[PDB]
């Protein structure tokens, strides 16, 4: 999954 | 709201224990009860509210993953039938889910949103609201489906244009919106390319703009930009 | 019991779904809803309730003792009063781990331990009842301490007598019975030569029964052999 | 802390 912060 | 009868400053601090204690649905339930005094919130408050909610949506969207995989392996040609249980059960977590997702989009509508004026609060409320809906949208199949998705977009998209005006482009709540809406757009939106030129252009700019910057500013900043990269490479 | 109204067949399934998910309180939930069928519990079905509950109780123990950690710093001499807050929110900790516990002890009283008449099943729930009685002393203090401190041992002893007549040194249940009544001792009744002692014997009666076993039985016992050779390790 | 199964 992409990095989401 | 059974912290009604608990002080504000008291939440605030056991939000902090719970924290460090690694209870994160009993800081979610300290900081809904901080934000339900009716108050703003200052910058420290509004970052432990969002990662309260964070990790406990963090960790119903890992097991909604695992028991939707589940789901679709056992509804593949030539499965053995195993009854209604799986899909019950990532129902249970479906719904928990959008419980929690409604409750903090809750919040942000009564009444965090509309009292933030200053751009670093209204912002962040905005792009929370954009991630929760994404998340409902993540697990949306019905008649609203496209709705969903459309609510994320416009909070998004509020977002990135009052921080184009009032944020220089390292600020991190810039950047983090733009890193999440960019998410959105790849996995949410079927929209690949948009994401891509959104993460490359935000890269960019924030490039251009370290110079300014302290090295605790410069750190922060470049943290973020690295997540941008990181995903770009995902994708190309 | 709100799962009441499901299969026991359900409910073992959805607690290994829970499993995947690493939904231990689920997990739990489910296991608690199907002992309280009142049917006797298989190996498997043994060791999920085991599995789910220790995963449970493990979490608030870590929680506990990060929370008793800031509450003792709070009150040494040179320390800012904070208020009530951080006893409160340990105390709110404490009584939902004794609840957990009491819950597991309710479960063996009604009526897993009394329908046990084989070695694996009976050894393995005086364990539990060991370790649920374990636990609370971890957290006690007040006129019941010692009587805690005595039911976790009186359980532990049952499991150890039943354990030496019935099954080999190598059995892992006896193996676990071993290495958690040894921490008993060094932890909580302040006998660490009898925990080293019981430790030592325990692995050297082990080591010299591994010739019976299959390759697959030797694996399991000598991972257990470590751990108490660790804990030996760490004791000496 | 010491090793528990
Ligand atoms: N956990 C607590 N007790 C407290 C946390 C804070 C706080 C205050 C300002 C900013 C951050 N930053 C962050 O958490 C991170 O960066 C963000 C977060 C959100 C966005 Cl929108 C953008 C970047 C999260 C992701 C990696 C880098 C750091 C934290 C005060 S108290
Ligand atoms: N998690 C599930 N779905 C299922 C687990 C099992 C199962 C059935 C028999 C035995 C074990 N063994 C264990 O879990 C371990 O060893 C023990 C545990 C307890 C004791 Cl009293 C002694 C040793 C735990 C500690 C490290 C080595 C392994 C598991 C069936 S299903």
């Amino acid at each position: 999954f992409p990095a989401t912060v | 709201g059974a912290m009604g009868s608990m002080e504000r400053a008291s939440l605030i601090q056991k939000a902090k224990l719970a924290e460090q204690a690694e209870r994160y649905e009993d800081m979610a339930a300290f900081m809904k009860g901080a934000v339900e005094k009716g108050e703003e919130l200052s910058c420290e408050e509004r970052n432990l509210l969002s990662v309260a909610y964070k990790n406990v949506v963090g960790g119903q969207r890992a097991a909604w993953r695992v028991l939707s995989s589940i789901e679709q392996k056992s509804n593949e040609e030539g499965s053995e039938e195993k009854g209604p249980e799986v899909r019950e059960y990532r129902e249970k977590v479906e719904t928990e889910l959008q419980g929690v997702c409604d409750t903090v989009l809750g919040l942000l509508d009564s009444h965090l949103i509309k009292e933030a004026g200053d751009a670093e609060s209204r912002v962040f409320y905005l792009k929370m609201k954009g991630d929760y809906y994404r998340y409902l949208a993540e697990v949306a199949t019905g008649d609203d489906k496209k709705r969903i998705i459309d609510s994320a977009r416009s909070a998004y998209q509020e977002a990135m244009d009052i921080s184009k005006k009032e944020m220089p482009p390292t600020n991190p709540i810039r950047l983090g919106l733009a890193l999440n809406f960019s998410v959105f757009h790849y996995e949410i939106a079927n929209s690949p390319e948009e994401a891509i030129s959104l993460a490359k252009t935000t890269f960019d700019e924030a490039m251009a703009d370290l110079h300014t910057l302290s090295e605790d500013s410069y750190k922060d900043s470049t943290l973020i930009m690295q997540l941008l990269r990181d995903n770009l490479t995902l994708w190309t």
